[PDB]
DNA sequence: TATATATATATGTGTATATATACACACATACATATACA
DNA sequence: TATATGTATGTGTGTATATATACACATATATATATATA
């Protein structure tokens, strides 16, 4: 609905007006508050948000790291816009004619899936429950993914047939690290998992520790209220200031 | 016990209490003792305070004043639409009775021989074709009549140059000639409507009264569903 | 009480389809039933498909024709 | 906005979708809840309603005499054309 | 790539009837005929191909079977709906160079259908490069694309 | 029975704030229930 | 008297389901509250 709406000119709309558009033309059969919340969280971009490559450019107050992005504006205030060149390059228009579509009530609404130029399902974050199963991902480095796809496609790359052998026999050659972009702590692989570490700074001359970095996807005020409920730790600190 | 569109309320009295209502709730001439008892009348008290064109409050004293203030606006709007239609009809007669002669003279004119739009417009200006403004004639959106006769004769030959080869055929000629005849008959009807008593456009407004009346009657019968 | 018939339910349409001309609509109760139906057609250019999201989207003639047949469309649960 | 919205074919829409249309194309600079309330009450028709000749035909549940039209559906449910 | 190859061949076939109609309509003299049925008859009596103009010029969601299945079975709407602006010499010149560009593009499409390892292997490298520099230019502007 | 308060309701077009419930699972906090004893 | 050890709560993410509330503005009506009369 965003590719269809902003086609003529890339003029801004509100959130509730664009939501009315995508509920009319894409045959959405549910409530409006959840659709507007989905548009808001699809437009957000801050250090630690779900999307590293969002579909939209957000214009207004779209929340911060501190309240976890739960401190945005109402949908009558904030605006979205189509990130036109990223949407043009990742999802090419001449490819969308050749996809299986979903029919609601007879008419075409939307594809079964998009097939992007990059494997975008491993490039972002996510943590949901569902019925029976759980979903949780941590995004990979961009350069690792670019090296993998250029090793597959390009025949003049000197890791071409090695990677074809690895696809035939289900082994790994090229690394695939987590994404440390926009994150200033550090990552360590111990055994079978990675851990993420925040950064402190200590000074015994004033009995001050200065936290300068939290781990990945940790809200600030939730962390500070969590450190105040543990009375095992409150017996050692006096005052905490943000 | 009321339905969704009809009132039916049921009270129940304490035994032998119809008599004690009449001395308690006295019957005036304007309302009964039961209607005093059961809150069954109200006054229709009006506050006819409106806003006017160009903003600001206006305050009437009766509904006749609102009707008498309303009538001249509809009068002058009929006069405006008839004069605008008169101008547009003259200009459309002028437009299509050159399309007809271009269709009749395209073989003698040999439009394919020429180089671009410049030489074609030059060779069409020499054979007596009027320069026209095609967009203002086909779609006169909001153009006032001075705007409509002020930028109409200041165009080019785009009306004649976007003709399809579909419409160089003889049935298309018959179609255009009969629609020109209908437009000039309509022009005579318009310039006859601009004169009548007591003001111009007095029969069209009676026709529209009858049309609004039958649409209101149909809507009231179908429970405003218009089935 | 589920043994002895205490929990009941109505049964409403989810999709009504209106043919031009005829005076009876086609009522589907599940969405995939309508999708398998509508894929079978070849010309759906004059049908009006109505989706009824909640039950408060039902018009006055529709609720009249659903309440003339009220006990016709109540069901009862039996416990296995 | 309703003359312009139902121009091509007069298919009904939800109240919030029509409200988004008329707040987009008519430059409405206010909140969205009161616009939807006005679209609901600009289509009601019952004995004792405000409008005797409404602009819209209302399709759904639009309230009754017995609560003064204050018991209509949410705009998520009901429709107008 | 298969879809593009099919549409290019069909559009070459479509415009290399329109250009010779512009060359021959000065003496074909379609203004003399009564209606469009006589015109379609006399156009089919000189070798113009019947074409489905609304699907050659806009293939939206047609697969290649229903592209080469129902497009050569149309009418003469492509040739009877030409404006008189089109009959000038500069428009003929522009259609000739546009036919040349479509012929070159058809040669490029058949040249890169056969490449190794799979068809369309350099095109996906180019799209890799474009997506990567768009991601860089979006990261530099705080995802605002100034 | 009288003259006098002060609070109280409803209408349209506006201005602002919200809250339960389902669904999965890694993680955090609260005992508490014993089992050697002591 | 410390220790484990099996109990019980408790927010949290996306996509769903169903609701709630304060304020402005004018004027006619209302139902009980109030003097002081006595």
């Amino acid at each position: 609905g965003g590719v269809k709406c902003f086609a003529s000119n890339n003029r801004e709309r509100k959130v509730f007006q664009f939501g009315g558009y995508v509920a009319d033309h894409m045959f959405y059969h549910h409530g409006d508050m959840s659709l507007n919340t989905s548009i808001i969280k699809a437009a957000q971009y801050y250090p630690g948000s779900s999307h590293l490559y969002p579909v939209f450019i957000g214009i207004g107050s779209f929340g911060s790291r501190h309240l976890g992005g739960k401190d945005a504006g109402s949908p009558r205030y904030i605006s979205v816009q189509l990130a036109s060149e990223f949407i043009k390059t990742m999802f090419p228009a001449e490819d969308s004619w050749l996809l299986p579509y979903v029919f609601e009530d007879g008419q075409r609404a939307e594809p079964e899936y998009y097939v992007p130029v990059l494997p975008l399902a491993i490039m972002e974050y996510g943590a949901n429950p569902s019925e029976g199963w759980k979903y949780t991902t941590w995004a990979r480095q961009l350069e690792d993914i670019l090296a993998l796809v250029r090793a597959y496609v390009d025949k003049d790359n000197p890791k071409h047939e090695l990677l074809h052998y690895a696809i035939k026999h289900k082994i790994t050659i090229l690394p695939l690290r987590p994404s440390n972009y926009n994150f200033k702590g550090h990552l360590k692989r111990f055994g079978q998992y990675y851990y993420s570490y925040g950064t402190y700074v200590i000074s015994e001359q004033r009995n001050i520790i200065t936290i300068t970095e939290l781990p990945l996807r940790v809200p600030t005020v939730a962390y500070i209220e969590s450190i105040k409920k543990s009375s095992n730790r409150m017996t050692f600190i006096e005052e905490i200031i943000d | 016990y009321s339905s969704s569109e009809t009132i039916e309320i049921l009270v129940k009295l304490k035994p032998n209490s119809l008599n004690r209502i009449v001395e308690e709730f006295k019957e005036t001439e304007e309302q009964d003792s039961i209607e005093n008892f059961l809150r069954l009348r109200n006054c229709l008290h009006s506050h006819l305070n409106f806003v006017k064109p160009k903003g600001g409050i206006i305050e009437f004293n009766t509904y006749y004043e609102i009707l008498y203030a309303w009538l001249p606006y509809r009068r002058e709007l009929y006069q405006k639409r008839l004069m605008r239609e008169h101008a547009v009809l003259k200009l459309r007669i002028i437009m299509e009775t050159a399309i007809v002669r271009y269709i009749n003279e395209s073989a003698e004119l040999n439009l394919s021989h020429y180089e671009d739009e410049k030489e074609a417009s030059r060779i069409l200006s020499e054979h007596g074709f009027p320069p026209l403004n095609h967009t203002l004639i086909i779609s006169p959106e909001f153009a006032s009549i001075e705007e409509l006769n002020q930028k109409a004769l200041q165009g080019c030959y785009t009306y004649i140059l976007s003709l399809q080869a579909r419409e160089l055929l003889i049935a298309a000629k018959t179609r255009r000639v009969e629609k020109i005849k209908k437009m000039q008959a309509r022009l005579d009807k318009v310039e006859q409507l601009l004169q009548e008593s007591p003001f111009p456009g007095a029969s069209v407004w009676l026709e529209e009264i009858d049309a609004v009346e039958k649409a209101i009657i149909k809507g009231r019968n179908t429970q405003w569903k218009f089935h | 009480l589920i043994i002895h018939g205490f929990v009941k339910r109505l049964l409403t349409p989810l999709i009504r389809v209106y043919e031009k001309g005829k005076t009876m609509p086609v009522e589907f109760y599940y969405e995939q039933e309508f999708d398998a139906w509508a894929k079978k057609q070849t010309s759906l250019a004059n049908h009006t498909v109505k989706y009824y999201k909640g039950l408060a989207a039902h018009d006055t003639h529709e609720v009249k024709s659903m309440f003339k047949h009220f006990d016709n469309m109540v069901y009862t649960f039996t416990l296995d």
